[PDB]
């Protein structure tokens, strides 16, 4: 059967028994930087198994009135194991990712989720002009919620769901690497993202490589059951990570 | 020197010309090239990707996300219409802003076939059959299923496979059609009807939703670039 | 130093044109608007395991 | 050869349609699963009987090279030959592509771009209205100066900075063909970035967005020595034309109207227009 | 070759005349029957004695390529640099070939045509009369914009639509050679149709005639930024010149004068002029 | 560059000239050709067809 | 890349001219006003059975 | 060949970086002695572990040919078509490169230079203000005359000396492209000298410095025959552009501002700007 | 004659063009060439020569020559900073006017590694050890030696060899950096600390000085010529 | 009499250009801005005895 999948990174394993295929970025698998594309001269460090492993990114509740959530990477892993330490101590970084989203429900539930990775998901403020701090869209592994109505608070991002916070039609996000979680058929989604940027390496604190979004297109529904909510969990594993430019910590 | 004479068109500035010109930064060393993932070489590659179609434009949608879902109910008359729409990918409000309509709106002519993909998002225990039909251009759109079934159609059975594809063939008198479609270049209608009806067991929701995806086939093509009418400004941005 | 290549078809169908470069910088050349290669698999088929159209998808 | 080398390209043409007959089998090309992220590759031949058709249509005009290979206005401004305000006798524009909506939207369909540039300048002049207009003035001359970042900037029409020894410049006389030039790929990175989801300072503070990566320089314009007894106003228009283009990571076209030249800020907009009901198909 | 390829055409020349002598036989070349729809192919050699003549006349100038290969005016209009009425400062013409009588009649000798096009623009300016004309104005500049069907249309001389990013345009300065360009065969069908005996709606209702198939777009013209203290009027003339022409199904030339630009309507006209009687042969 | 000098007739517009000019729609794909019946290549072909002559012009 | 072909006769009768294409679109070429083939049978002899001029038409 | 000869240059590229591992030995690349006048040739590979890097950067734009191969203004002056003062109707400039600061500093980075020269002239005209400006004047014409040292010099706008039989000259009409020419290496010595630490007389007396070696001639300019009823002022700008350059003996760039056109005189200047203390590193 | 048509850019004067032009002195005989010593063919050759860096800019220097010498003392706390500076070769006041900064100020982009050479000019009987460290860009410059030693550094031992070389590697995210450096293209800091302390015998001065030399490596390069902002005039010189 | 030589690289990387001289004086030619040879030893290593980087300088 092709509905079973198993993934082994480092000292951690993921098993799914009811799942769809695996989506691989833009057809490219993660890989190390070549000698003819590098620019930095000093030797890189490659922790390997110490950093390339699955980390569980806390959990959220799917209610009948949920609208959606987003996470920004690699900020979401900024304080997670030795990956966070290497991020703190190094000037430059580079790594691909494997994203696994778990959501399971009985055969009597219904609903559909869109899982999509958006590279360079620049967002606009709630009030045209003005400005917002780096806390309205990234504060660690905590998830940020979209809003059904137009946002009004000037201190946070425009969370109107139907625009995806980017001024574009929410229905066109299918162009990015994506997958669907339809409760009739599957309970997980797997995406492999290569490193995408305009430069060989970049500082992992200053720049958000990509944004993960989970959006319920068909809202959850059920009847006459004791289960009131459907938890959603996100797991991420860096791949082929390497760092450069050791200095004092913090960033 | 060499005798010459200038012809009409000298000293004109044509915005779509191809001529060599001097370089303002001689012997400039450009940065080495790097193979970033996801190179796109032709806009048809973008046009061939699926995108969700907002079919439910019922003029009283207080929630914008409700546009994407098509309602379905357990008890309905034996023959009933689920939805109906005009096949004007570049002009109809349904297809206007999709990932395909946006690309088409930059061009004047188009041709080729289209794919409509429908996905059932009900409970795993729900079941039903639907008839999806394409009616070529004519003086009257179908009013009943009896009429609809005379055209191109497919019977969709809902089961383990959640999706079915209606491939709209290219039936036309001309090689190309206008994006700003008029009566001369009409393209027809698409309608969906109940075939058997939706049946559910005890302990399940009484309503379900369907979604539609639109994309182009491998014989699709466009022509005659033009400016899109969707974007405009009144003053210089600052 | 002169390149000879075919020109796009037109109505009524020596379909050849000549080109010479005059400047020392490659940036001065004219647009290369005659390449027509394309490959949509990067966006339409990004899955890992190959899917056969005639076979059922999930199992 | 030596004198004549022969190149060889090729027409591509879209896929043909193959003849298909009646079928009755276990294969189900029409049934698929969108949950995999896979777009179905079915063709009309797989769901109905079709005739053999030989297509000769080509996708030549849809290439990114042709799509972006059109000159588009990016900036216009006015400057006067003589006036009391010093700042109003010359222009000073920080180069960017976000000023004009149409070309901005064309560019922002991709995340990264790499191309050479062809710049064309269109300059026109007109006499300002007044109570006395009778004068005789010879043909005017204009100077366009490009100052890479960090260079000196002129503060007045007759400053010393206009004596460019290393900054490129063009002197153009009215009545001739518009000025033009070519520019190579002048980015420090491996590609231009239309979007930048990041900050300037390492502690996530300061400027945010693509404003951080715009360091292309300035353009200055003046009348060389024209100073008429009566004011004359000139307008300059700048046109950009990408060449040898390459693009990566397509993204959906924008839906909301633009409101700022250096920000993504917007106002929420409906997904699309409405109709009477889900069955309405008439005009 | 490689450097020089040699082409080879050929003169044709009309048929020669062969020597013919006295005859007395049962053959009757002169007698025929027009009822068959057959045009007789007799020659003077078949009905009288003739000498041998070698003709060198050729029908080179009667080919359709040469017949239709002449530039002809198709439209002219005027627009002013400054005025109170906004609509009078620019032109907006829906492209068609029925406006001018001579080229219209030349074209309508055939039912279907297929050709490339060469378009030339002639622009002239003059100062409007008034009580005070003393002014000094630099050379004017003009823009010609082509908008394929469905594109945005400018509503005023300084609208945003004039910033073409994809619509082709030409900027031309007075005193130079007229503007010119080439256009390919841009019909959706396999050939242009001068006549269309049909309706727009499927139930035989709506528009009737060739008006239904005219969807070629529009042309817009303006002064770029010229705005003189005193009004100035400019006139533009558009000339079309078919190239690489092919024609099918000839039809008789029109007899009645034209009366509408988008209809065949006419007034009945006599077949020809009269004379005193059937035997009158004098002046 | 290459020295040159313009001769009489420069910048004139002669309605019967034959010169190359830039294309305003680069790389445009024309519709495929079709052999419609009744192609005419020379006007003498039309001139060689019979037509009824109105000889009886008797002014009444 | 240069075509050489004869030019029409004139008074006093190197009757050769040279042509080169500069643009990438076949629509930019000059008019091909040197083809002189013609065939009036389509309009003068549209009948099915061949008619001999010397013979009587109807029977 | 005969028709086509093929040249062959080559990209150079900067040195690559070689992989280096841990080391423990008696060699000490880092330790050296500057007392020898020797600049250390160590590379990062010699003091830390490095990866293999293939550089494709080239030093093409740093060559002296490209560094000095930009047109720079060297002189501008004004002259009037009609005036009461005879000396104010024409210009007379002794050629030198010390007038304009930027190109002067660019040149004085080397002690000796040898190059061909390309000279371009930009001329513009404007009407002087006055109580009555209404006139009609045809296009003006200008003459540029070069007089090698020792030749006759004109004393007025209509002198006989302007009838050059051997002095090269250029006649230029307004509205055309700027005038241009090429000049070979016209020094009596084997190279131009920017600096000359010596005297003119053999007993160490007289003129001192580079003023002694400046014997390049003069340039004169006038309106050919234009003499308008009302004054008109014209300005000429001269641009120099070295070609085929060679340089010897580099010297440090100047620090102090220039104060004389024919002397090195200066005012003492601080070495550089100051900061709070030797540890201050913040903005 | 030969038909032709002028394209945009005709009759323009571009200061960086390359065209042939007539000679005003035909058949002029130039003086024979002579091989003067010291020919320079590329400005990087000049940039690769050492020059003294004025590190001691303490805002109260009454004597200009005091800028070039860095003070050192016999008795100091166990860990103490000798000097600190920003690595902005074309913008920082320390490197602004050096033989390398002057060359850089004529260009807009730069890349490659750098050499800093330190020479001890004390008595022959004096001895000591110093730690010289380079800290790549970050949110905070080092405040103590403990922080500094985490980056690239070298321990310098003063002996018969009077000089030591700190080679600053090229660690950057982009191939090139702006000369007018901004926060996006920061380059880091350089600091020097006491490692053991300076010890002297009886009968020697209690203070000593160090000097710094700056130069470029063999992989250095520049790009994008521009006018230098260091020189200006208000009137024509006479 | 025509020289053919390579032109500097550019984005997207017939990289050949043709040159002909029209004037009789070598001073009229265009700039030769394609020579890239260089040798810094004259200014960086002007010492008499060769110094080995790995060895100690003074003795
Ligand atoms: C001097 O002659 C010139 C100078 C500059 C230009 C403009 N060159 C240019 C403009 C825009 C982009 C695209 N970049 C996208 C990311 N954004 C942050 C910056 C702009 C690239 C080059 C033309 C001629
Ligand atoms: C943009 O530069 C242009 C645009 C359009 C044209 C006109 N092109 C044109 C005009 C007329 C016919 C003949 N068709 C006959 C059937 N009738 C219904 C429509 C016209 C074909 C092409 C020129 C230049
Ligand atoms: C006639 O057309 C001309 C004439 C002269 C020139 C200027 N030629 C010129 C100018 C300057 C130097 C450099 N020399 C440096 C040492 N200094 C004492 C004298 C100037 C060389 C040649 C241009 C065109
Ligand atoms: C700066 C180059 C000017 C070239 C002028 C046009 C070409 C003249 C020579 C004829 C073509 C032969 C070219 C070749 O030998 O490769
Ligand atoms: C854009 C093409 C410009 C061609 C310029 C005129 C021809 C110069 C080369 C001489 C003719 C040889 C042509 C060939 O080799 O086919
Ligand atoms: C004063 C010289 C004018 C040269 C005009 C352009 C070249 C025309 C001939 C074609 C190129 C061949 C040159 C050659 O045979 O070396």
């Amino acid at each position: 059967s092709d509905r079973v999948r198993s993934i082994t990174l480092g000292n951690s394993t993921i098993t799914t028994q009811e799942c769809a295929n695996v989506v691989v970025g833009y057809g490219r698998w993660p890989t190390y930087l070549r000698d003819d594309e590098a620019t930095a001269e000093d030797q890189p460090t490659q922790p390997d198994v110490a950093t390339c492993r699955f980390y569980t990114l806390d959990s959220i509740k799917w209610e009948k009135g949920s609208v959606g959530w987003w996470w920004k990477f690699p900020e979401a892993l900024s304080d997670m194991g030795l990956f966070g330490q290497n991020m703190q101590y190094h000037y430059l970084g580079r790594a691909g990712y494997t994203i696994h989203v778990q959501c399971n429900a009985s055969k009597f539930h219904q609903g559909c989720l869109l899982v999509v990775c958006v590279p360079e998901a620049e967002m606009g403020g709630a009030v045209v002009g003005q400005a917002f701090s780096a806390t309205a869209m990234a504060n660690g592994d905590k998830a940020y919620e979209f809003t059904s109505a137009t946002q009004s608070d000037q201190t946070k991002v425009q969370t109107a769901i139907h625009n995806a916070g980017m001024g574009v039609g929410v229905g066109n996000l299918t162009i990015y690497p994506h997958q669907w979680i339809n409760l009739r058929t599957n309970n997980s989604a797997t995406i492999v993202m290569p490193y995408i940027n305009s430069v060989p390496m970049d500082n992992m604190f200053r720049h958000y490589n990509f944004t993960l979004m989970v959006i319920p297109f068909v809202k959850l529904d059920y009847a006459d059951t004791a289960s009131t909510y459907v938890p959603i969990t996100v797991t991420v594993a860096p791949m082929c990570a390497e760092y450069n430019g050791l200095r004092l910590a913090q960033a | 020197g060499l005798p010459t004479m200038n012809t009409p068109g000298s000293t004109q500035f044509l915005t779509s010309d191809d001529f060599q010109s001097p370089c303002a930064l001689p012997q400039f060393d450009v940065t080495p090239s790097m193979n970033i993932p996801g190179e796109v070489k032709n806009l048809m590659e973008i046009a061939e990707v699926d995108s969700v179609v907002p079919v439910n434009n019922v003029q009283d949608t207080t929630d914008q996300m409700e546009m994407f879902r098509i309602p379905v109910t357990i008890n309905a008359p034996l023959q009933q219409q689920v939805f109906g729409l005009r096949l004007q990918p570049g002009l109809d409000s349904v297809f206007k802003h999709t990932l395909l309509g946006e690309i088409l709106n930059y061009y004047a002519h188009w041709s080729g076939s289209m794919k409509l993909t429908f996905v059932f998002c009900g409970s795993a225990m729900a079941t039903g059959k639907f008839l999806i039909a394409y009616s070529p251009p004519g003086a009257n759109p179908p009013k009943t299923r009896k009429d609809a079934m005379l055209g191109t159609h497919i019977i969709w059975d809902i089961g383990l496979q959640s999706s079915c594809v209606l491939c709209v063939p290219w039936i036309s008198q001309t090689h190309y059609r206008l994006v700003q479609q008029d009566e001369y270049t009409s393209a027809g209608y698409v309608t969906c009807w109940y075939q058997t009806g939706m049946i559910v067991p005890p302990g399940t929701p009484n309503s379900s939703s369907i979604m539609c995806f639109a994309s182009a086939c491998n014989d699709f093509s466009v022509r005659m670039l033009r400016d899109t009418p969707f974007i405009s400004q009144d003053n210089k941005l600052q | 130093g002169a390149q000879v290549s075919t020109q796009k078809t037109g109505a009524h169908e020596i379909i050849h044109y000549t080109n010479i470069n005059y400047y020392k910088d490659a940036a001065s050349n004219s647009a290369n608007r005659q390449d027509f290669t394309q490959d949509p698999s990067k966006f339409t088929e990004p899955v890992k395991d190959v899917m056969i159209k005639s076979l059922p998808a999930l199992n | 050869g030596d004198v004549e080398e022969a190149i060889e390209r090729a027409v591509v043409h879209v896929a043909d349609t193959m003849r298909s007959g009646p079928s009755n089998s276990a294969s189900v090309p029409a049934l698929t699963a969108v949950e995999t992220g896979h777009t179905s590759q079915v063709t009309p031949s797989d769901t109905m009987q079709t005739r053999h058709v030989k297509n000769y249509h080509s996708r030549s005009e849809s290439t990114v090279e042709n799509f972006l290979g059109r000159s588009a206005c990016v900036y216009m401004e006015e400057y006067k030959t003589t006036d009391n305000d010093v700042n109003k006798k010359f222009v000073a524009w920080p180069i960017n592509t976000k000023q004009m909506v149409q070309m901005r939207r064309k560019l922002e369909m991709f995340t990264y771009l790499r191309f050479d540039m062809e710049v064309t300048f269109v300059i026109t002049s007109r006499q300002d209205p007044g109570t006395t207009l009778a004068q005789d003035m010879p043909v005017l001359t204009h100077q366009i100066m490009y100052v890479p970042p960090g260079g000196p900037i002129p503060a007045k029409v007759d400053d010393y900075a206009w004596q460019t020894s290393t900054n490129p410049s063009i002197f153009w006389t009215e009545g001739n063909a518009p000025a033009r030039m070519s520019i190579p790929f002048i980015s420090i990175g491996n590609a231009y970035s239309n979007f930048y989801d990041g900050w300037s300072n390492f502690d996530q503070r300061g400027s945010y967005g693509y404003n951080t990566l715009n360091n292309l320089g300035h353009i200055y314009v003046r009348h060389v020595s024209g100073s008429s007894p009566h004011p004359i106003t000139s307008t300059i228009r700048v046109y950009f034309k990408p060449k040898h283009t390459r693009a990566w990571v397509p993204r959906p076209p924008r839906l909301c109207q633009y409101k700022k030249a250096f920000s993504v800020d917007f106002t929420p907009t409906p997904i699309t227009d409405t109709r009477k009901d889900i069955n309405t198909v008439t005009t």
